[PDB]
RNA sequence: AACAGUGGUAGGAGAGCGUUCUAAGGGCUGUGAAGCCAGACCGGAAGGACUGGUGGAGCGCUUAGAAGUGAGAAUGCCGGU
RNA sequence: UAUCCUUGGGAGUCAGACUGCGAGUGAUAAGAUCCGUAGUCGAAAGGGAAACAGCCCAGACCGCCAGCUAAGGUCCCAAAG
RNA sequence: GACCGAUAGUGAACCAGUACCGUGAGGGAAAGGUGAAAAGCACCCCGGAAGGGGAGUGAAAGAGAUCCUGAAACCGUGUGCCUACAAGUAGUCAGAGCCCGUUAACGGGUGAUGGCGUGCCUUUUGUAGAAUGAACCGGCGAGUUACGAUCCCGUGCAAGGUU
């Protein structure tokens, strides 16, 4: 309804951005990090691929 | 909580108390010596900061380990001398230089550092078998 | 009451000038003024100068007296290090600098 | 639109300076040597304050120690009569009291009695 | 009076006219506790050692609840990046005896 | 209420805090806004705001949505030293 | 009973390390080189072994100037017959 | 324009394709602010000369000619506490003296010396290191958006939905 209490019901409110940003307060400390050898480069910075 | 009594205050005055070394083994003895100068011979805070309380030596001229024991004593520093190590055994500190037997050994029951070293200064050797030192009031005690 | 100086446009550096400042503090005016007239380098005359004419100004317009003023405090502190060229060899460009100081003083009555 | 995260920097970076009070040297003048302060600050100090209260145990025992000789008994029959009475061990923080007062003391000291080696 | 009487897990010496830093409890104010588990006395007084006198009884005037004032704890792991921290502060209560009853 | 507790990396799952902006219900300001600097700031678990001084013309809480979104190190980048 | 069972949505990981127990390599020596078992660490502080994450003590989000054990001691200092 | 707001953005916010560099094709910068109005310092004093030093200006002169607000590094100045037999990757925790004086917890300041001790990021099982980068401080800057696909979860119909 109104254009003060726009609202959304989880069409626009389901949400949930996964962290990156954090150092390790959630999961991770930065993009294409994990454990192995080939971390912190932009390609072979994948697991799956 | 963590509110807490204390007792520092009672016991420490820097008190003035003497101990025989005449005819005696100062080894064995120096150790029950070393709790008082640390100022530890009734209830005080004494594993952390305070000054000491002044306990001394009679003589000097008479200090035996008796036996074995004696020949085999060990003694160190470390100097700016060219030897660096020297060692040095109770047996021939008693042929000649006996005065050093008394102090390596009660300085060694003392070490803090800084505060350690404040402790040893309220030590004073002597060697006639009596003490100058009436004129602080000194008193036997052990622990 | 007090009067300000400032020097500028003179050759000397900041560490160095700090020291003959700190030093004519507590003391006259008559013998501050002396002391820097009769300092070497060709700077002196200059910080001399302007100093001395602060003096000048702080009586007639500001009714304070020469003789009575010592110096409260006075100090120098760093500003930039001016580059002058200078040749630096190994055919390397580099200036030697000429820097220049930010020189603080204040003076002021011990009598009024 | 659009943040640079460019206000919010000198609001972190001023405020690890501002933290450090009564530092020594020049590792509370520069930003970058703060930090790794406040790391070090912060790991002795959990290790530090748990250790503290073994230290203050390790000081009342010597107080009862020294009064205890005075009995002609030591500290291991002193305590065991003590704790064997039921109280009168009165921790042994608050058994400093034996130098304080007298009338404690005896107690103390008529306790370690009752049960001995 | 000399008394000492049990704080939980710790003890405190306590005499007819003073205030003692304690524990949390719900009481404040104006409030009144008391501290019948009165374990020693000895000053003008002899005790040999039953747990508890019936000699004495310490009452107390629950005077104010204050707090102990928040203290930061951390651990850094250094390249494994965890920083988590806690902060103790919390209330505690002080009262002030003023009468060890018989 | 009573019972039990284990809170750490790769990740999974859950909430919140700051920063700029647009939105509609609202409110301060030259009688001093935003900002600058200190403070033993009451109140946080942590990320986090309520006071005084300076300052000199505009500012933002809630309810929602957005993003170059919180730095620092990259033989990183610009200035001062 | 954070025991098992089944399906769907995101994993990350191929370089582990060290010790006790048991087999193989060796010049039958070498945290040497290969692993079955268990363990810790990796991925948890901290306790003891003078000075050591890995044996031995134990799994601590956080405060207590409280008491009890382990390892380790009681003559003194860096506590205690 | 649910674009950017002075180290961000066009190479270029400004007497910039300037300055500057290459014989040449061509590369290529830094730079905003006194006020609403110049009323931009009458009046005065001193210096060889640059400048200032008092005073006035005007609501405001930390609005006085790098003049808005003006930090931090850097370099000084005043003051409270503190040490001339002491051992240290610099803190942590305990007492203790002296000093000061909280808006509220009824409060703040320091180090005399004790206990205790492996830089930040890497690289890994593990670097506190004598393999890495960083003199220092400030700013600046990277988890961004779209379109297929598959789950989610919010909705419409309900064997029909859908242009």
């Amino acid at each position: 309804m109104k254009l003060h209490e726009l609202k959304p019901s989880e069409g626009s409110r389901k949400t949930r951005n996964r962290v990156g940003r954090g150092i390790g307060s959630g999961n991770g400390k930065t993009a294409g990090k994990g454990h192995k050898g080939q971390n912190a480069r932009s390609g072979g910075g994948v697991r799956p691929g | 909580m963590r509110t807490t009594p204390m007792a520092n205050a009672s016991t420490i005055e820097r008190k003035w108390l003497v101990v025989d070394a005449a005819g005696k083994t100062l080894g064995r003895l120096s150790s029950e010596v070393a709790a008082i100068l640390r100022g530890k011979h009734k209830p005080t805070y004494t594993p952390h900061v305070d000054t000491g309380d002044h306990v001394i030596i009679i003589n000097a001229e008479k200090i035996e380990l008796t036996g074995k024991k004696l020949t085999d004593k060990i003694y160190y520093r470390h100097t700016q001398h060219p030897g660096g190590l020297k060692s040095r055994t109770a047996l021939e500190m008693r042929t000649n230089y006996p005065e050093k037997m008394l102090e390596l050994a009660i300085k060694g029951m003392l070490p803090k550092g800084s505060l350690g070293r404040q402790m040893f200064k309220k030590l004073n050797v002597y060697r006639g078998s009596e003490h100058p030192h009436e004129a602080q009031k000194p008193e036997v005690y052990e622990l | 009451m007090q009067a300000k100086a400032v020097a500028r446009t003179v050759r000397i550096a900041p560490r160095k000038a700090r020291l003959v400042m700190d030093l004519i503090r507590g003391k006259q005016v008559g013998e501050a003024v002396s002391i820097l007239n009769l300092t070497p380098r060709a700077a002196s005359p200059i910080i001399e100068k302007v100093l001395k004419s602060a003096i000048a100004n702080a009586e007639h317009n500001y009714e304070m007296d020469a003789n009575n003023l010592v110096i409260s405090q006075a100090f120098v502190d760093e500003g930039p290090t001016l580059k002058r060229f200078r040749p630096r060899a190994m055919g390397r460009a580099s200036q030697i600098n000429k820097r220049t100081s930010h020189i603080t003083i204040v003076v002021s009555e011990k009598k009024e | 639109p659009r943040v640079k995260g460019g206000t919010v920097t000198r609001k972190r970076r001023k405020k690890v300076l501002k933290l450090a009070k009564g530092y020594f040297g020049s590792k509370h003048t520069l930003y970058k040597v703060a930090n790794q302060q406040v790391m070090k600050s912060g790991n002795y100090a959990f290790r530090d304050r748990r250790q503290k209260k073994r230290d203050f145990r390790k000081l009342w025992i010597t107080r009862i120690n020294a009064a205890a000789r005075m009995n002609g008994l030591s500290y291991s029959r002193l305590m065991h009569g003590l704790k064997l009475s039921g109280i009168e061990v009165n921790r042994k923080m608050l058994a400093d009291l034996a130098v304080n007062d007298l009338t404690a003391f005896n107690q103390l000291a008529d306790a370690a009695k009752a049960q001995l080696n | 009076m000399y008394a000492i009487i049990k704080t939980g897990g710790k003890q405190i010496k306590v005499e007819e006219g003073q205030t003692v830093y304690i524990e949390k409890l719900a009481a404040e104010a104006g409030e009144t506790v008391t501290f019948e588990d009165v374990l020693f006395v000895g000053g003008d007084n002899v005790k040999v050692g039953n747990p508890t006198v019936e000699g004495a009884t310490v009452t107390a005037k629950v005077e104010k609840q204050g707090r102990a004032k928040k203290i930061t704890v951390f651990r850094y792991k250094p390249k494994k990046n965890v920083h988590k921290k806690q902060g103790h502060r919390q209330p505690y209560t002080k009262v002030t005896i003023e009468k060890i009853n018989a």
